[PDB]
């Protein structure tokens, strides 16, 4: 765990994380995907405490579909994101919290809109044209606020991406084995295969 | 050994009646008259002291009880039943209201509190129903004066002005004859004592009849001064020898 | 009403005795138990011929040394083995070992007795437990909703029980060999079943040192059917 | 009749209904003879099968080295009941470096079968016990019936037809008291005392049950061919 | 602050033959740098021919001791007086040392 | 009706015909009995030989609540048990608390308080004994009698069981005869007496005589059983007395 | 007909449980009386021991819950002791909580809010009992408070319990119909003693002796019992006069 | 907390608790599964007394337990939804640890386990509802129908139903469906389903619904006007 | 002990009924009619008052209709104490709901769970289950204008035109004579106030035995208003129809 990105423009959302899982001064694997789909038109990313992200993340996944499947309905991006807030708000007070920082992205096909929402283990939302978790954000956020558009196609969003990713090859001190990358719109969640 | 009565002993009657319910009102029937009357300016609430022994101090137990400074009780049925549902609602107006917004509840709200309570010895475990109705007289700055009738199934409704009890049936045709939307605080305390007079059968006296109002606010009764927004208590029992000046003008 | 756990003028639990009378509108089970294997045969008994055969599973295996057979209320069995399985499970983990027949079954029976006012009433199902373990070998015992249970050479369980019990008697002796067993289990069903036996609607099972827990393919008892008649018409 | 619906309801003579029928299923349960000299003290019992091809219901139950019990009735009472008495004879132990005294063991069933006798929900125990042991003052043998009431005998026998054990018992008192130093006579005493209780059935081989506890013999089961000798 | 552990010292020693397995112990008991006693043996005959030390805290070695004797004692009684196998004694010795993994016996134990 | 089938119910009377027949079950038991004397207590029961295959002296009916209190009853005998085991952990907890044992007033209602609840619910039977007990305590000596209502009062001298009335006859003219007092060795002998006076209403059956007593000058203040020499007296002097 | 058998409503509103625990208060055949002086409460009751075998000292339906407080039973001796070891714990949290004398009213009061719950809840019978407590209130003055199995309470100028109550009420409602007051107008508790006494006798047509009484006086910062002597002192008096 | 033992043995033998919960279940409306080649189909009765529906928002009478499954009932129809909850949650909850979905038999299972647990527990009366569980198995193109029923006991079925006039149908079923040759196609599948309703039903209006599953998560529901076909042509055939 | 007074609140009968469930529908129906109308642009919700008296306040009283959100409300048939319980219940989880989504919560959800309330007391507890049928009248942006109905038994369903209490037999073939898909709120007003007119056992229907409500999109562009009637409103809609 540990670089996970997200940018948020006209038509879709793009979330971009990190392959690297290392423990110690051994990389184990560098093929990770730090993502779960929590229904169609949803996709988190998460990073942070080794065994907490993947078990928070399973856990959010499977109160999602089980909301999908009960109401025959997908939950919209903001409905999903305030319930996620709240488990993490609910457990930041446990006798154990989730170290685990999220985004997801959505699509919201009753507004036609794509959303990015950031959330830290604390439970502290934002909606946001686009985010990072961790020390990623130290550079990306300047990046984008000089690059990024509002009315930028997925395309231009991509190249917008490896923009980020470059810096963050260049700058950054651990090498974290480049990122996976996915878009979600309209027509649901697909992964870019050669990044 | 503990309790193992753990189910309803208040159920459903194959003709749909609930058996225990009806029978906690037969024994409002039986109890003795209460009645409370809503004027423009106030609220009154009045009942018969029956005594049971000349021997006994009848001033010492009080039908007509303070729940807030601006709301009060008045029952008939069984007195037990009331005195400890008045404890409950006391402390209810405190826990689940005065301790959250700093302030008495509306008597609405109180009313409707009790109300639970007496719902819940309809439906929960091992308890039979209260066996009483009370009628709750109040104040509260938004509402104004309201006069509120609470029976043993849990259900309550505004009045203008009732009577439950023994002589219930004569007594709310008296009211209807009587009452009007114009009527001053001291019309009302008038009616009240007519009113009654009718149900009650031996000696009709200050010391026989129990009776308290809702209105002005009582500076002298508060027990402090230098606060201006705290004015005192609108809840005020009429004296034995207030009660007999009214009577001599009747 | 009445209390659960109460007891009759005659010494007995109400409640256990009127579960034993649900035991004996139940299926037939029998089990026999030789020097070379115990058998355990059921009969499946389909309510309607749309109902598929095969998903009917009243033999059941416990451990891969301990197999099982019920009759009467069916659906109450699951705890049971579930409960049965576990203490298998469990004693070889605490003890690194086979556990005992003996003992599997006085766990199963423990649960028997739980009910009152634990459970609102006792099981409404017999067990035909059958195993084999390296002190007292090949063994087969009758797990009843009492919480007793009696070791036997050969039982049968169910509707038919008392005229396959009277069968028993007189076919069983010490010297059995294992197909001698099945064929004996297989006569015997045939003749207290209702509808003709077939395949379908009766299931053969085994436990053997060697092997351990079998139940027998359709196509396997088939061929013990086929052999059975041959061998009742050749004298 | 009307006071027989559970155990906490006592009749208009004073009488515990669901207590009696508790003791009536002790009298369908097979005969146990108990029976003590000095030295040693012997239980024997008849046990009972299904039919031809079940087993023979085991009867006796060893709680300690020094300490155990015969059963009459239902068995998964006797097993709770001997579980309970395996437990206080190993609390004894651990805790207090000392073997549970018979007589405390006695004392302790009684009042774990009293409470059921007086609390809603639960039943009485549906099984009687004959309790053997030696402690440090000598041989003991305990009769205990699910009402509560536990006696200390020289001896006795519990089940269908006892009395016939029981009066066999009652005549030899004097002889079987001073068969000291010798377990062998005692057993033969006891599987004499059970024989005045079998009607159409004889003693055989896997039928016999016997167990002994004495001065220098630990609680010990005899089955199967090792009662042969006292047939 | 209480100190629940302390170290009773001594030493153990066990060895197999073909025929024949021998567990030997010192005889002393020690705290600090005084002689508690000069014999206090700590290797035990457990029954079915087992025999066990657990060296280290005695009074954590004498309370295993103990559970393991009263766990063979059961066993007897729960699975019709059968004898207890070694390698089963020994994997019930783990699940009463592993219970206390958070509060650890002080012990080397060796059967 | 239907008022006499569950405890705690009243009747029309206001009686509990549930405790009335436990009562019953106490009128059923052996002969038990209590004599206050002039410095402590004596008990003495009657213990029925139902066969000769009872061990003498080794069915011991008496109990001990801490070191000076002595309980005998009569009736349910397992019911009686519970009692006393409730009785030692109330006199227990009186002097882990208080540190002086429990005063003999205390202790009665103790049981009393105990007794009483078992009156209150449907969901317990009422106690089948009749009890018997006292001792020495810093205000001198105290006898009293329990019974299944809860009920309890101090006595001169007390009786319950078969023979009850038989006993209290007998104790009723010890009153009379002796104003001044009794001792405690004569209580012992005369209780001796009034048990073998009071097997006259359970003579089929031959029995076995137990007594025990409490005396601030024999027993130094606390409960011991008579036995021996002091025993075969009593049992002479009471074989002495029907003749 | 299960609603006799347990705290419900009959078809007519009534329980009768509540009205059989009242029929249970007259068991023991004792009356009990209660008046007031200036400066005194006093309490007397019967006192009937019928067994020669039992020891007097330890009859009594009379208790001394608090220091200040007394009460009288009427009903059987178990309940009567339950409900006066309950006083006496709620007498003495009362103290530790609230730091000062529980009232006798309050008291009273308390006890027939558990009373009251009897009444209400299946599993808990009533009581068989009628509680009359008293003491000289520190607020309050003499005061006479009683409490019975309905749960039902009131404050007394003068008040009497028993199979023969009736008749005593009546005898001191003539009395204080004569007197025009609210108590005995006497400075003596020793004379208020003798007057209660008197109008006993006179309403129930019996004489006494000393062990046929028992009397309780609360005082101004104590309630306590007369022994044997204390009464046939008080009931020599009387005869002198 | 509330005790009693509700479910009890009688004299006889039958636990009657559980066995008056299967006249709740012949009192409600029938239900039907068929199970061809390729496919199952579960058809469903809903009674023509009750015009002014919604038929928009009415709780439909086939629930997806998840993508591949689905379950229909007959009987009561509150307590259902409590049977449809318990698996829903643990069809996701098996997903969760064994990283698989599950199989029409686990499923089955688990649901005619917790029927027969409130069949001998304190406090609880039986459900009064037997279901019919269709779908097919992960990565497996078998189609899988079983029923469960309140005593706790359940079977696999090539074609089956339940609810009201349950025995005519099944009466139906037994002589129209071949064994060594189902409905080979989804059409002759949902056909059969349709006409075995007919022997029982009324009318073909708005009485009728059809589901039909397939392999991989495929299901689908059939609208008024397509059922409607199916009862057009039967009519017409039958009239002959 | 405590069974002998069992009454078993939660069992079956012979023929598969649930008796205290049935019982408790026996007395629903004897409480005041209450009728709800779903349009293609609202709602409406009429209900009768149970025998009035002449000196009961009429303005400040609430016992037929409540508010369980801002676009959910209820009309209650039976005793109105177990509807205060289920309704402050049914107000919670709404709020609970809106807490946990930022989104108000939809109709159906909020009527399920409520079921599933009553569902649990005819199954276990031992406890008699509440005897309160309701009305739910709301919108949210899924479904849009719905009517449900729940009874004691737990089952709910969907509708376009309901009653329950008193009358529903005679009720419901008025309102399936008279109503079609394509009505208007001021039409379905009129329609809920005629059947009840027809329907009633009072001799004639005035403002005072009444309580009326909608739920229109009445305010101003997309979004939902509920109007609670006050006495003079329901007065002049009366007249308006003209029944007085
Ligand atoms: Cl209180
Ligand atoms: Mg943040």
């Amino acid at each position: 765990m540990d670089i996970i990105l997200g940018i948020r423009v006209q038509d879709s959302v793009i979330l971009a994380s990190s392959k690297a899982v290392t423990r110690g001064i051994s990389v184990l694997k560098d093929s990770d995907d730090k993502t779960r789909q929590l229904s169609p038109h949803t996709l988190m990313s998460f990073a942070g405490e080794a065994g907490d992200t993947v078990q928070f993340a399973e856990y959010i996944q499977a109160n999602i579909q089980l909301y999908s499947i009960r109401e025959d309905y997908e939950l919209s991006p903001q409905a999903v994101s305030s319930f996620v807030r709240q488990e993490l708000a609910k457990s930041i007070r446990s006798r154990r919290p989730y170290q685990v920082n999220v985004l997801i992205g959505g699509y919201d096909k009753k507004k036609n809109k794509p959303e990015l929402y950031q959330i830290d283990y604390l439970g502290t939302k934002v909606e946001l044209p686009y985010g990072a978790h961790g020390y990623s954000g130290f550079y990306t956020f300047s990046l984008l606020d000089h690059h990024y558009r509002p009315d930028m196609t997925t395309e231009e969003g991509l190249d917008l991406l490896k923009l980020c990713v470059q810096e963050l090859e260049k700058r950054m001190p651990m090498d974290f084995k480049g990122v996976i990358v996915k878009i979600v719109d309209k027509d649901g969640i697909r992964q870019v295969d050669d990044f | 050994m503990t309790d193992r009565y753990s189910f309803s002993l208040t159920t459903f009657s194959p003709s749909g009646k609930l058996g225990q319910i009806d029978y906690a009102l037969t024994a409002v029937k039986q109890g003795v008259t209460s009645l409370g009357i809503k004027a423009t300016n106030g609220v009154v609430i009045a009942t018969e002291k029956k005594s049971s022994s000349p021997l006994a101090m009848s001033e010492t137990l009080s039908k007509v009880s303070l729940l807030t400074p601006d709301i009060g009780a008045v029952y008939s049925g069984m007195g037990p039943d009331y005195r400890v549902l008045v404890d409950k609602s006391r402390k209810v107006a405190h826990t689940s209201y005065k301790r959250i917004y700093g302030e008495y509840p509306p008597t609405k709200l109180l009313v409707s509190e009790v109300a639970k309570i007496m719902q819940e010895a309809t439906q929960s475990g091992g308890v039979r129903p209260f066996g009483v109705s009370l009628l709750i007289a109040g104040h509260d700055e938004f509402n104004g004066f309201s006069l509120y009738q609470v029976d043993p199934s849990g259900s309550y409704f505004p009045w203008k002005a009732t009577a439950i009890g023994k002589g219930s049936v004569a007594a709310k045709t008296f009211l209807e004859k009587r009452w009007n939307d114009e009527l001053e605080l001291e019309d009302a305390i008038h009616i009240a004592l007519l009113t009654l007079k009718e149900s009650v059968e031996g000696e009709f006296n200050g010391d026989t009849i129990e009776l308290a109002i809702i209105g002005d606010e009582n500076p002298d009764l508060l027990g402090y001064t230098g606060i201006p927004t705290d004015k005192g208590p609108r809840f005020r029992k009429l004296t034995s020898q207030e009660i007999n000046d009214r009577l001599e003008a009747l | 009403d009445r209390g659960v756990s109460t007891f009759s003028p005659e010494g007995r639990l109400f409640q256990v005795e009127y579960s034993l009378e649900a035991i004996k509108l139940g299926s037939t089970a029998i089990g026999i138990a030789t020097k070379e294997g115990v058998v355990l045969g059921v009969e499946k008994r389909a309510t309607s011929p749309l109902l598929e055969s095969d998903s009917i599973e009243k033999i059941v295996e416990i451990d891969r040394h301990i197999g099982c057979a019920m009759s009467g209320l069916t659906a109450d069995a699951r705890s049971m083995i579930e409960h049965a399985r576990t203490a298998a499970v469990t004693h070889n983990l605490y003890y690194d070992e086979d556990i005992n027949v003996e003992s599997l079954t006085q766990s199963v029976c423990d649960l028997a007795l739980r009910f009152g006012e634990l459970m609102s009433r006792p099981f409404g199902v017999a067990l035909l437990i059958a195993g084999h373990d390296a002190d007292d070998g090949y063994q087969l015992f009758h797990a009843e909703p009492s919480g007793t249970f009696y070791r036997y050479n050969a039982k049968a369980i169910g509707s038919g029980s008392e005229g396959a019990q009277a069968e028993l008697l007189n076919e069983w002796h010490s010297s059995l060999t294992l197909k001698e067993a099945e064929l004996l289990v297989l006569k015997i069903l045939k003749q207290v079943m209702e509808e003709k036996l077939d395949e379908n609607n009766a299931q053969l099972s085994c436990i053997t040192k060697q092997d351990g827990f079998k139940i027998y393919d359709n196509e396997k008892t088939a061929e013990l059917i086929k052999e059975l008649k041959e061998k009742e018409a050749a004298e | 009749n009307n006071y027989d619906g559970d155990t906490v309801t006592f009749s208009p003579t004073g009488r515990l209904f669901q207590v009696e029928y508790a003791l009536e299923a002790i009298k369908q349960g097979s005969v146990t003879v108990g029976l003590r000299s000095n030295t040693h003290a012997v239980l024997v019992a008849l046990k009972r099968n299904a039919d031809e091809l079940s087993s023979y219901q085991k009867k006796i139950i060893k709680c300690d080295e020094h300490m155990g019990l015969s059963l009459a009735g239902l068995a998964p009472d006797a097993r709770v009941l001997s579980n309970y008495l395996r437990q206080q004879c190993n609390y004894s132990s651990l805790v207090f470096n000392r073997k549970l005294a018979v007589e405390r063991a006695g004392h302790l069933l009684c009042d774990k079968a009293q409470k059921n006798t007086q609390s809603y929900g639960g039943r009485p125990y549906g099984v009687g016990l004959l309790i053997i042991g030696y402690d440090k003052s000598g041989a003991h043998l305990l009769e205990f019936q699910p009402s509560g009431n536990v006696t200390e005998l020289y001896g006795t026998a519990i089940g269908a037809r006892s009395q016939g054990a029981k009066t066999y018992l009652e005549r030899t008192l004097d002889t079987f008291i001073k068969i000291d130093g010798n377990p062998d006579e005692l057993i033969k005493a006891g599987v004499e005392a059970i024989s005045q209780s079998l009607r159409d059935e004889s003693l055989t081989v896997d039928n016999l049950s016997i167990a002994i506890v004495g001065k220098d013999t630990p609680f010990t089961i005899y089955d199967g061919e090792a009662v042969a000798k006292y047939i | 602050q209480f100190n629940p552990y302390g170290d009773n010292g001594g030493t153990i020693l066990g060895i197999a033959g073909e025929d024949f397995a021998v567990l030997a112990g010192d005889t002393r008991n020690i705290t600090d740098y005084s002689i508690n006693s000069r014999y206090e043996p700590k290797v035990f005959d457990c029954g079915d021919n087992i025999v066990m030390s657990a060296n280290g805290f005695a009074a954590d070695g004498d309370a295993l001791v103990k559970r393991f004797k009263n766990s063979v004692k059961w066993y007897h009684f729960d699975h019709n007086d059968k004898k207890l196998s070694i390698n089963s004694a020994a994997r019930n010795i783990q699940h009463l040392l592993y219970g206390k993994r958070f509060f650890p016996y002080y012990v080397h134990t060796i059967i | 009706t239907g008022y006499d089938l569950s405890n705690s119910v009243f009747s029309p009377d206001g009686r509990n015909f549930q405790v009335e027949y436990a009562v019953k079950a106490v009128e059923n038991g052996t002969t038990s009995i209590g004599i206050k004397c002039n410095d402590g207590v004596v008990f003495a029961v009657e213990k029925l030989i139902t066969s000769k295959l009872l061990v003498p002296q080794k069915n011991v009916k008496i109990q001990v609540v801490d070191r000076h209190i002595g309980c005998v009853y009569s009736g349910l005998i397992p019911d009686g048990r519970h009692l006393v085991n409730r009785g030692r952990e109330e006199a227990a907890s009186f002097k882990k608390l208080y540190k002086t044992p429990i005063p003999i007033p205390a202790f009665a209602d103790r049981l009393g308080q105990y007794v009483q609840a078992h009156t209150l619910y449907n969901s317990v039977r009422p106690f089948g004994v009749s009890t018997i007990f006292g001792g020495v305590d810093k205000n001198g000596a105290h006898l009293y009698m329990l019974e299944p209502s809860g009920s309890y009062w101090g006595y001169k001298g007390a009786a319950t069981g078969k023979g009850r009335q038989s006993a209290k006859a007998e104790l009723e003219k010890l009153v009379d005869h002796h104003p001044e007092g009794l001792s405690a060795r004569e209580a012992v002998k005369q209780a001796a007496k009034i048990i073998y006076l009071a097997h006259e209403d359970n003579k089929e059956k031959d029995f076995e005589l137990e007594i025990s007593w409490c005396s601030l000058s024999e027993t130094n203040g606390l409960h011991k059983f008579v036995k021996g020499d002091l025993l075969q007296e009593a049992i002479d002097f009471a074989q002495k007395e029907i003749n | 007909g299960y609603d006799r058998h347990i705290t419900i409503f009959s078809p007519e509103g009534r329980l009768y449980q509540v009205e059989y625990a009242f029929k249970a208060t007259n068991q023991t055949n004792i009356n009990s009386l209660a008046v007031r002086g200036k400066d005194c409460t006093v309490v007397i009751s019967q006192k009937k021991v019928p067994d020669k075998l039992l020891d007097p000292t330890t009859v009594s339906y009379i208790f001394c819950i608090s220091r200040t407080i007394g009460m009288v039973v009427n009903g059987p001796i178990p309940d009567a002791r339950n409900a006066a070891l309950r006083a006496k714990a709620e007498a003495a949290e009362f103290r530790y909580k609230y730091g000062y004398d529980m009232p006798c009213d309050v008291l009273a009061k308390r006890m027939a809010n558990l009373s009251q719950i009897y009444t209400q809840r299946a599993y808990m019978r009533p009581l068989g009992v009628i509680l009359t407590f008293v003491s000289v209130d520190e607020e309050l003055g003499p005061s006479i408070y009683k409490t019975d199995p309905a749960g039902y309470y009131v404050g007394y100028k003068a008040t009497a319990t028993g199979p023969k109550q009736q008749e005593i009420t009546t005898n001191l409602e003539n009395h204080f119909k004569k007197s025009k007051i609210d108590h005995i107008n006497e400075e003596s508790w020793e004379k208020v003693v003798e007057f209660a006494i008197t109008h006993m006798i006179d309403a129930l047509g019996t004489e006494f002796s000393k062990n046929d009484l028992e009397v309780g006086v609360a005082t101004k910062d104590k309630f306590f019992t007369l022994s044997a002597e204390n009464i046939e002192e008080r009931l020599v008096a009387i005869a002198e006069q | 907390g509330y005790d009693r033992a509700l479910s009890i043995f009688s004299p006889d033998g039958h636990i009657f608790q559980v066995e008056y919960a299967l006249e709740a279940v012949k009192r409600g409306t029938c239900a039907v599964g068929v199970k061809g080649k390729n496919c199952v189909v579960l058809g469903c009765e809903r009674r023509s007394t009750l015009k002014l529906q919604d038929t928009r928002i009415t709780p439909s009478k086939v629930s997806k337990i998840d993508s591949h499954v689905v379950l229909s009932f007959s009987g009561l129809n509150a307590d259902s939804r409590i049977l449809i909850e318990k698996a829903r949650v643990e069809a996701q909850s098996h997903r969760l640890t064994l990283e698989d979905p599950v199989t029409v038999e686990y499923l089955t299972r688990y649901v005619a386990g917790v029927q027969q647990r409130y069949t001998q527990s304190g406090g609880v009366r039986p459900f009064g509802v037997s279901t019919l569980i269709a779908g097919f198995d992960p990565r497996d193109d078998e189609p899988k129908l079983y029923q469960t029923e309140p005593s706790g006991i359940y079977s696999s079925w090539s074609a089956q139903t339940i609810g009201r006039n349950s025995k005519t149908v099944r009466e139906f079923l037994e002589k129209n469906y071949d064994r060594k040759e189902p409905p080979a196609t989804v059409e002759e599948c949902v056909k059969l389903t349709v006409r075995s309703l007919l022997e029982v039903v009324q009318t073909g209006a708005k009485n009728i619904e059809i589901t039909v599953v397939k392999p991989d998560s495929d299901i689908v529901a059939l609208s008024s006007e397509e059922i409607n076909q199916y009862v057009t042509q039967i009519e017409q055939e039958k009239q002959e | 002990g405590s069974r002998r007074y069992d009454s078993r609140t939660t069992i079956f009968s012979p023929e598969g009924r649930l008796y205290q469930v049935e019982y408790a529908l026996e007395s629903i129906s004897h409480a005041g009619t209450a009728i709800g109308i779903m349009a293609s642009d609202g709602i409406v919700l009429a209900a009768e008052r149970k025998v009035t008296s002449t000196l009961l306040e009429q303005d400040t009283s609430t016992e037929k209709l409540y508010k369980l959100n801002d676009k959910i409300a209820v009309a209650v048939a039976g005793l109105t104490a177990d509807a205060e319980i289920l309704i402050n219940t049914a107000r919670i989880h709404a709020q609970n709901y809106l807490k946990t989504y930022n989104e108000d919560i939809p109709v159906e959800i909020l009527v399920r769970r409520l079921s599933d309330i009553k569902q649990g007391y005819t199954q276990h507890g031992g406890l008699r289950p509440f005897g309160v049928s309701f009305i739910y009248a709301g919108y949210d942006d899924r479904y849009g204008y719905q009517l449900y109905t729940s009874n004691p038994s737990g089952n709910y369903t969907g509708w376009k035109a309901i009653s329950v209490g008193a009358n529903t037999s005679a009720a419901q073939t008025l309102l399936q004579m008279d109503y079609k898909d394509d009505m208007k709120v001021d039409d379905a007003i009129e329609l809920a106030l005629k059947t009840l007119s027809k329907t009633t056992d009072s001799s004639a229907l005035t403002y005072d035995r009444l309580e009326f409500a909608t739920i229109r999109k009445g305010a101003n562009d997309g979004e939902v208003y509920q109007k609670i009637f006050k006495p003079q409103e329901i007065k002049d809609i009366l007249v308006k129809t003209g029944i007085t």
